């Protein structure tokens, strides 16, 4: 059910939790190396497509998929227990 | 025990947020710079296309001044 | 397209200033200083042997001369006006 997950969505953000996991998650890909693949990727899409023709929308198009593909696993694995101790004490 | 899968909803979900706006926010930071990089090699580029006219120009004219000198 | 607007802009903005002017003597000092007057109607002078001045024309003079004068511009004296233009590009936005 979506009202549910409204309700959830709500708490998360007023608690300030959602801000806080979205940080230690921006956090963790930094340090594995995960946003320096993405400048990688960047770099060689625009000497593959050119700043003359180039656009923001081109790159996040043309690099997305791999990046959505090389979060780890692991971060996702500890993010879901993190979301289910935040049900348990706050429901 | 996990009765419903709400839980994984959300972090799926959450996870995508975060990720997306990440890879956005990267990726239109690459292009700045680029872009500014770019904007220095062309103005440099363009200092010494200027440069290179104007010295053929003045030069232009000192060739005729000079054979002018000459005669007689 | 945007490179020839660029190069159109800097132009017009040494002539605003008066810059092209004083590049225009920079250029004719360091002509001086390196001899390439003198090396110039030294050629001159070879040529006009050749022909004869009678035979010889301006323009067919001009002719074999400027090859020679466009060599007799040493890289330094161009580096140096290239100098000059990127720092008043940098003082004029």
């Amino acid at each position: 059910d979506a009202q549910m997950r409204a309700a959830i969505n709500q708490k998360l953000i007023e608690t300030g939790e959602r801000e806080r996991l979205k940080e230690l998650l921006r956090a963790k890909l930094i340090e594995c190396g995960w946003k320096d693949q993405l400048k990688a990727h960047c770099k060689e899409v625009i000497k593959e497509k050119g700043l003359e023709h180039v656009t923001v929308d081109d790159l996040v198009a043309e690099i997305t998929p791999k990046g959505r593909a090389l979060v780890p696993d692991s971060v996702k694995k500890e993010l879901l227990q993190r979301i289910r101790t935040f049900l348990a004490q706050h429901a | 025990l996990v009765l419903s899968e709400l839980s994984q909803g959300l972090a799926v979900e959450l996870m995508e947020r975060v990720m997306m706006e990440f890879v956005r926010e990267t990726c239109s930071q690459e292009l700045k710079n680029a872009v500014e990089t770019d904007q220095r090699v062309r103005v440099a580029r363009c200092c010494e296309d200027v440069c290179a006219h104007l010295v053929d120009l003045f030069l232009v004219e000192e060739i005729f001044q000079t054979a002018k000198e000459t005669l007689q």
